[PDB]
């Protein structure tokens, strides 16, 4: 009538590619002495590409044997390891970033590293409102039905706002920010921007290119 | 206490049959392994 | 044994004019001189 | 009686699964023989749809 | 001599999942069991055994690892070809300190490279733009205050 | 013509000097039938090295093992394992430059323990580690072949699961078609078996 | 003969055409292709085009497959597609879902730079540019994308693969020599199963280079020299269709 759980953790490399386990047990039989006799014994358990979370792995005949009912099975609970990437949801997996406000609004690309070998740029598609997410298709946990079809990798996007802001700056966000129409502006609003932008690109007094330090 | 079932005195007197398939498979299996063994001597003298 | 599978493989013939063990022979003898890329898919490719 | 049905219904089958098992020795032979005979039925079907596929083409060309 | 056949012929090949000599093996037992009395098509066959062959894939104990070359060489080659944008501090989005670049006097190293290709001497054209790439690397750098480069 | 296992240590790896050893291998007339780059863990690796389980060297030795990837080769020669043997060379690093120079052992071997290869003593050892890290490659049809021993494992098979997928088999009686019957008995031993567990959602 | 079209023979033979790539760009690419075949796991990637915008910022776009199979009698290749406005840094091009597959192909004229970009279309409807992207390429795959025949082989597992042992076209002035990709070798499909006028072949007997000229997609060139077996294609230019074919011929 009773069962002896265990929690099994695994990595999300692991679940991805499916293990091959092998565990320990302490397995109790009761005799007239005080002091009871522990053995261990080894068992092999098969994890395949994709098991959900909650899977349980029953094996009939082993755990603490009393000596009048023959013992009942020892029950394994797969549970996954933090990774420091990804947390899985469901079938795909969710990958939360912070991004800064210019990458949100000019637009950028997001690299992230998945459980397989191999090296994503996503392309910030539009405007990521706060909240947004982006979905790459094809790239989360694979389905434990079919070996090959596979989720949907989803990016919540997490904006990292400035903290300071000068005068200057705010006034060229608000220029930015309520620009005409290209089919509306002047000679002297084209004249000006032009201006602007070879003075911002300029290749030794302008500021578009700056090494650190 | 006093536990003669058929099934199981069925299965232990049909398995010696099973022994003895799986004997002449695997005879199978040696003889056309050195009868490719004899192909590849034959290809490197071709 | 052996010596019947060798009598038995070249009295069968084959869609070419040759035996099967003939054919065999002539196409181990073509992968082990050419010493193909991809050996095992071009006996299916290639020498065959 | 019991033992006819067992020989007739699987017995060539399993000696030559039990063939397999003995030349490959894996490390869990139960599921290698489930799993070669789920693959046994499926290359016997496969093989006919392979034929066909093949006289198919030779008729279309 | 026919033992270097006999180990080239079981080399295992990993995408094929097996060897010439299991592949030649099993050809011949199904050859032997189905006794054929009407022609055999060797192709036919042998597509046949290739689409029947048992291959019990099982879960393997290791993780696989990649065999990639190292590219430390060619992504430091890369990082010479357009502005590299200035990071951003994950503390405050502001953006880190900067320095703006320097103020060297190197020739017109692109109309250099020209006046080589021209005269068919000196490197290459390609790597004309790769050298003046380095070279405003090496300038602009103002770490290294340099006056000039050539 | 036998075949031998072999394996380079993380020190001809992080050197990167894998390719020089594979190209010295083939020129001494061996065959890599097949090889793989991977990466012990630890558990794997105290499995792998089971016969010494406690001595003085094992801390160090399974904590070296499992500081990088190395590479795992199987070596095929008419005399491969007393030739591999030979090619590497005495064990220690030092008694190996001292004794028999240009062998793998005193060019890439260095510091005792880090001989930069590892090989198999007999050919027992070389048919388990063989089978340990590459548990598809066949070989050794005439160990495993007796009709005693063929008796003796299909004992030992037989007895846990297929007997009882037998009996329920007879018990049951589903369709007289054999291929019914086939699917039956395959889903009952890939439920019942005493070596995996029952899997659950 | 070949495996994978080389990227400078392509530039170097179809120079002509106006297929050229900026020079700064093309060391760039030299570059930066192996850099982006190994971090994505592909066997082959090769430049596929490149296309026009409003600023002086093209698109280079490379396409690259990890496998390729027969699939209900069509060729599919797995193909991923990647997309640069420098030869530097490479992005990545997601499939697009059929409903807005399909309300991208209403959208005309030239694209603009920043790939940021949303068109609003008719309640109004909000794209981006990327889809729209994603969908010229995509039909520009699909009407264009040639090879020569026999050039490819079906092995066991059903898989197209390089037929190493190709000897050549005979006849390289006619159509019939070429055939799309994702046409199957057993069958005998080719660019003349196409409409009538819509290929135009131009072959140097001398120099044994053909050349053919896409006239439904006019940027599309693809070159096959026959003295050393090696043939390429690229597009150059926007990718809007030419609608009024009749008129033009």
């Amino acid at each position: 009538g009773k069962n002896k759980v265990y929690p099994l953790e695994l990595t999300l490399e692991e679940i991805f590619h499916g293990c091959l386990k092998k565990v320990a047990h302490k397995r109790k039989v009761l005799l007239f002495s005080g002091e009871y006799v522990e053995e261990e014994r080894q068992l092999t358990v098969d994890v395949k590409p994709g098991l959900p979370t909650g899977t349980r792995f029953v094996f009939e005949g082993e755990g603490n044997k009393t000596p009048k009912k023959e013992p009942g099975p020892v029950v394994f609970v797969l549970k996954p390891k933090p990774h420091p990437r990804f947390v899985r949801r469901g079938s795909d997996l969710v990958h939360k970033v912070t991004l800064p406000l210019h990458h949100a609004l000019i637009g950028t690309t997001l690299d992230i590293r998945t459980l397989d070998d191999r090296d994503l740029k996503v392309p910030i598609s539009d405007i990521m409102r706060p909240g947004s997410s982006l979905t790459v298709p094809g790239e989360g946990m694979p389905l434990p039905a079919t070996p090959s079809a596979r989720g949907n990798l989803v990016i919540e996007i997490d904006l990292l706002f400035p903290t300071h802001l000068t005068e200057t700056q705010k006034m060229l966000l608000r220029s930015a920010f309520f620009l005409p129409p290209p089919t509306e502006q002047n000679e002297e609003t084209k004249k000006a921007l032009r201006d602007y932008e070879a003075a911002f690109k300029h290749d030794l007094k302008g500021w578009a290119t700056v090494f650190k330090r | 206490r006093l536990v003669d079932p058929v099934m199981r005195e069925v299965e232990t007197a049909f398995m010696p049959w099973l022994k003895e398939q799986a004997i002449g498979y695997l005879a199978r299996g040696v003889v056309a392994r050195r009868v490719v063994d004899k192909l590849v001597e034959d290809a490197a003298a071709a | 044994d052996v010596g019947q599978a060798l009598a038995f493989l070249q009295q069968v013939k084959t869609t070419q004019g040759a035996s099967i063990y003939e054919g065999l022979k002539a196409a181990l003898a073509k992968v082990l001189e050419d010493r193909p890329v991809n050996a095992v898919e071009a006996l299916e490719t290639s020498v065959l | 009686h019991d033992t006819a049905y067992l020989k007739e219904t699987v017995g060539e089958a399993l000696a030559r699964g039990c063939a397999a098992a003995i030349s490959a020795q894996p490390n869990d032979p139960v599921e290698y023989l489930g799993l070669w005979l789920l693959k046994y039925v499926k290359n016997a079907e496969v093989e006919g749809n392979f034929y066909r596929e093949r006289q198919q083409d030779l008729q279309k060309k | 001599s026919v033992a270097q056949a006999l180990a080239y012929l079981q080399v295992h090949s990993p995408q094929d999942g097996t060897s010439m000599y299991d592949h030649l093996v099993k050809l011949v037992s199904k050859v032997l069991e189905d006794q054929p009395k009407n022609a055999v098509d060797l192709l036919e066959t042998s597509l046949l055994v290739k689409k029947s062959t048992f291959d019990p894939k099982e879960s393997s104990p290791l993780v696989p690892i990649p065999v990639a070359p190292d590219a430390t060489q060619t992504q430091a080659a890369v990082s010479i070809f357009g502005d590299p944008e200035l990071p951003i501090n994950p503390a405050t989005g502001e953006p880190v300190p900067a320095d703006p670049p320097n103020e060297f006097e190197a020739e017109n190293m692109l109309g250099a490279a020209a006046v080589l290709d021209c005269l068919g001497v000196g490197l290459g054209r390609e790597l004309g733009v790769n050298i003046a790439l380095a070279a405003k690397r090496i300038g602009e750098d103002p770490k290294l205050a340099v006056r000039s480069v050539r | 013509l036998e075949k031998t296992f072999a394996l380079i240590k993380p020190d001809a790896v992080r050197a990167g000097k894998a390719q020089e050893i594979m190209q010295l291998i083939e020129l001494n007339g061996f065959t890599i039938i097949a090889k793989q780059k991977l990466q012990l863990t630890r558990a794997r690796a105290e499995e792998f090295y089971g016969e010494h389980k406690g001595k003085e060297f094992f801390p160090k030795l399974v904590n070296f093992m499992t500081s990088g990837p190395i590479w795992a080769l199987v070596l095929a020669k008419p005399g491969a394992i007393l030739a591999w043997r030979a090619l590497m060379g005495p064990t220690n690093v030092f008694k190996a430059r001292a004794e028999q120079p240009k062998c793998l052992r005193a060019l890439y071997g260095t510091d005792g323990t880090q001989n930069a290869t590892h090989g198999s003593d007999s050919p027992i050892s070389a048919a388990r580690e063989i089978k340990f890290f590459f548990p598809t490659l066949s070989g050794d049809p005439t160990i495993y072949a007796e009709p005693t021993a063929a008796a003796e494992y299909i004992t030992k098979r037989i007895q846990p699961a297929l007997a009882k997928a037998l009996a329920a088999l007879a018990r049951e009686k589903p369709s007289a078609d054999k291929f019914e019957a086939i699917t039956f008995v395959a889903g009952y031993l890939l439920q019942n078996n005493p070596n995996k567990p029952k899997v659950l959602m | 003969v070949q495996l994978e079209p080389n990227i400078t023979l392509v530039l170097k033979h179809l120079a002509s055409c106006g297929a050229v790539v900026s020079a700064e760009q093309q060391a760039a690419l030299d570059h930066s292709i192996p850099i982006k075949r190994i971090e994505a796991g592909l066997r082959s990637l090769t430049l596929w085009g490149r296309l026009t915008t409003l600023n002086g910022k093209d698109y280079l776009v490379a396409e690259g497959y990890n496998v390729a199979s027969s699939k209900e009698g069509a060729a599919v290749y797995e193909t991923k597609y990647f997309y640069s406005q420098d030869g530097a840094r490479w992005s990545d091009l997601q499939p697009v879902d059929s409903e807005t597959a399909t309300r991208c192909a209403r959208i005309k004229g030239m694209l603009s730079g920043d790939p940021a970009k949303n068109y609003e279309l008719e309640l109004v409807f909000q794209i981006p540019e990327l889809a729209v992207l994603r969908c010229r390429v995509d039909a520009i795959a699909t009407a264009t994308s040639v090879i020569p025949t026999d050039s490819t082989i079906l092995n066991a597992a059903s898989q197209v693969v390089p037929n190493r042992l190709f000897a050549g076209a005979a006849y390289p002035e006619k159509l019939e020599s070429y055939q799309h990709r994702f046409s199957l070798p057993g069958s005998g499909v080719t660019l003349s199963q196409d409409l009538r006028g819509t290929w135009a072949v131009q072959y140097d007997a001398f120099k044994g280079v053909a050349q053919v000229r896409s006239l439904l997609f006019p940027g599309y060139f693809f070159y096959y020299a026959a003295n050393e077996l090696t043939w390429g294609s690229l597009y150059v230019g926007d990718g809007l269709r030419n609608n009024d074919l009749i008129f033009m011929l």
